[PDB]
RNA sequence: GGUGGCCAUGGAAGUCGGAAUCCGCUAAGGAGUGUGUAACAACUCACCUGCCGAAUCAACUAGCCCUGAAAAUGGAUGGCG
């Protein structure tokens, strides 16, 4: 890139949210991947098979740019697992009932989900983002009898564990 | 409520010499010698520092709206001191679209000809106040350079040409024309 | 065709101003009362409209 | 707020003054939120920075507890954006050294310190003709093909010497990257020793 | 910063609007006062700092003067003032 256009080994990184099924409706990534030898439909249509097997909830796209092949990863979100951590997919037409109905109870998979979670807290020991990702709710709202209005105040496990 | 006594002191520098006829205060440095009469402002002017160190003004009993004209007094003498020390300068831009504004000097100063702002006949003449050297400057395109020692004296000249360089039934928000002050500051710097 | 750092000069003169509700007079950006003694120095006072 | 606040923040600094006798002043003129983010997550293992206001010229009242008599050489340094960071393992240097990442360049005209700038005698790379620079101060430029050269070379300002503006901007077109001490280090205090940063406390 | 947070996608990642809605770095940053931007950015404001050295700030309330306050043969605190 640096001085007279010259590519060198393309490795560059772009990312995208909002995934349907894939989209086509004469649109996606362009005004980035139309230079830099990806396409609209092929690249678009292969986003599908890789960002699907119950992905169709809005999601989060990186995808690695080689000479003109696009890797699409879905890296996952702080809020769109608790959002797959739901009881699991009502999809789209009748649903109906839109997105607040909230109670999963996400007990030891919080936990799981504040693992998953790379490099990308800068964190505490996990007992302060097990509250971080825990107030972080309008779906859920606790383990399966609770309220995550208590789950701030105390936490009592997993502290010594993930150091 | 009169308050019973506010005074404030100047800081005279070495390079100058105040010496007061009662309440006009005559200043005399390097540049040249400013002037000017307080006689209508009711204070008291002190010498009381020594060599000459401290013009100290007081006002006396007086009130809200008179204890203010304390401070004003005492910013008018540091002006005249920077001055006489310095000399003001103050430096104007000139702006516009299409037509070129078109300056030139024509005694020393004195007169400032403005040719072709928005494309007018009409050429229009300034005058300078006494004492105001007006000076096409360099360094830069489009750019006057007023100098000289009173305040008073540069920035209402520099006024009499940013007031001349107006637009009559337009939409001056999209008319952005004219000559207009861009930098107050000083000739030595120091 | 007017380079920015002297159109944001301009518009320092003619455009960043409060004008009072009242009598329509122009003042600086500072201003919450007004100068006029027509008005009665009111503070109704409102920005000058940015041009689109 | 800041009634009883106030109050707790300090009881925290009257803490990390007796447990930690190891202090190191920085100083962070030029910083970011994220920046700090990132500088506690690169010492958690080491190091507790402790950021304050005008009230950390309150040494006095841990010092007014009748014990401790040698913070008064840390009056003086209280002033000018002066925050601490006590360290438990710090044994020397051999930290200090490792927390100096990249941070100032960008030469402001108007300083003085480090010491004489030199300009080697390489090819600048930067575009056609360009010399407006080294004509205005003057120095032995020439055209080889496409890129400028400098076919000589002396010390461009020395210790002591302001530097004006057009040969401050100069420098950073040739990303020669001189002038700067900012968010480094200080001052430090080790059993109330006094410090210098005139290279020998390192 | 966790953060294209959630709703809303027509765009609202802080910001046409609303349910809200709290932690981490904390020094301090409101899941935001606004500027605006299709959205950002960029800027800015709360909040917090750097510099300075002691009084400052806000809402009300009343006295006097001003605004509100425009009519016709010239003109009337009785006049002068
Ligand atoms: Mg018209
Ligand atoms: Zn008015």
């Amino acid at each position: 890139m640096p001085p007279k256009f010259d590519p060198n080994e393309i490795k560059v990184v772009y990312l995208r949210c909002t995934g349907g099924e894939v989209g086509a409706t004469s649109a996606l990534a362009p005004k980035i991947g139309p230079l830099g030898l990806s396409p609209k439909k092929v690249g678009d249509d292969i986003a599908k098979a890789t960002g699907d097997w119950k992905g169709l909830r809005i999601t989060v796209k990186l995808t690695i740019q080689n000479r003109q092949a696009q890797i699409e990863v879905v890296p996952s979100a702080s809020a769109l697992i608790i959002k797959a951590l739901k009881e699991p997919p009502r999809d789209r037409k009748k649903q109906k009932n839109i997105k607040h109905s909230g109670n999963i109870t996400f007990d030891e998979i919080v936990n799981i989900a504040r693992q998953m979670r790379h490099r990308s807290l800068a964190r505490e020991l996990s007992g302060t983002i097990k509250e971080i990702l825990g107030t972080a709710q309008s779906v859920g709202c606790n383990v399966d009898g609770r309220h995550p209005h208590d789950i701030i105040d105390d936490i009592n496990s997993g502290a010594v564990e993930c150091p | 409520m009169k308050t019973i006594l506010s005074n404030q002191t100047v800081d005279i520098p070495e390079n100058v010499d105040i010496t007061l006829k009662g309440r006009t205060v005559i200043v005399k440095g390097p540049r040249g010698t400013l002037r000017r009469d307080f006689n209508h402002i009711n204070v008291e002017l002190s010498l009381l520092g020594k060599k000459k160190k401290r013009l100290r003004v007081d006002k006396w009993w007086g009130n809200r709206k008179e204890l203010a004209t304390v401070r004003t007094i005492c910013s008018h003498v540091q002006n005249m001191i920077k001055g006489v020390t310095l000399g003001f300068r103050y430096k104007m831009r000139s702006v516009y679209a299409h037509f070129p504004i078109n300056v030139v000097i024509q005694e020393n100063g004195s007169l400032v000809e403005i040719r072709n702002f928005l494309g007018e006949k009409y050429i229009r003449r300034v005058r300078m106040r006494p004492g105001v050297a007006c000076s096409v400057s360099q360094a830069q395109k489009d750019e006057l350079i007023l100098e000289g020692n009173d305040i008073e004296l540069v920035s209402n000249s520099a006024a009499l040409i940013q007031q001349a360089t107006t637009v009559k039934n337009k939409d001056i928000r999209k008319f952005l024309d004219g000559i207009y002050v861009s930098e107050k500051g000083t000739v030595q710097q120091a | 065709i007017i380079e920015p750092s002297l159109r944001q000069l301009a518009q320092k003169y003619n455009c960043d101003k409060m004008i009072c509700r009242k009598c329509y007079a122009r003042l600086h950006p500072r201003a919450v009362n007004c100068r006029k003694k027509k008005c009665g120095h009111t503070n109704n006072l409102r920005p000058k409209k940015k041009v689109k | 707020d800041r009634a009883t606040w106030k109050s707790n923040y300090f009881l925290k600094i009257i803490q990390l003054l007796d447990d930690y006798p190891k202090c190191f002043i920085v100083g962070a003129d030029n910083v970011g939120s994220k920046q700090m983010q990132q500088i506690r997550m690169s010492l958690r293992g080491k190091a507790v920075v402790l950021m304050g206001k005008n009230t950390m010229m309150r040494k006095a009242i841990r010092g007014h507890l009748e014990n401790n008599p040698a913070l008064e050489k840390l009056l003086p340094h209280i002033r000018g954006n002066v925050g601490f960071v006590f360290t438990k393992e710090d044994l020397t240097e051999i930290r200090d050294m490792l927390r100096a990442n990249k941070v100032p360049a960008a030469a402001r005209a108007g300083a003085i310190a480090p010491c004489e700038v030199t300009v080697p005698a390489q090819n600048t790379g930067l575009g056609p003709e360009k010399t407006s620079f080294f004509q205005a101060l003057g120095i032995t430029t020439k055209i080889s093909r496409g890129t400028i050269e400098i076919l000589s070379d002396v010390q461009l300002i020395k210790t002591g010497d302001k530097v004006g503006a057009s040969e401050a901007t100069l420098l950073n077109m040739l990303n020669i990257s001189p002038f700067s001490f900012g968010l480094v280090i200080q001052q430090v205090f080790d059993n109330g020793s006094i410090y210098n940063p005139e290279v020998l406390d390192i």
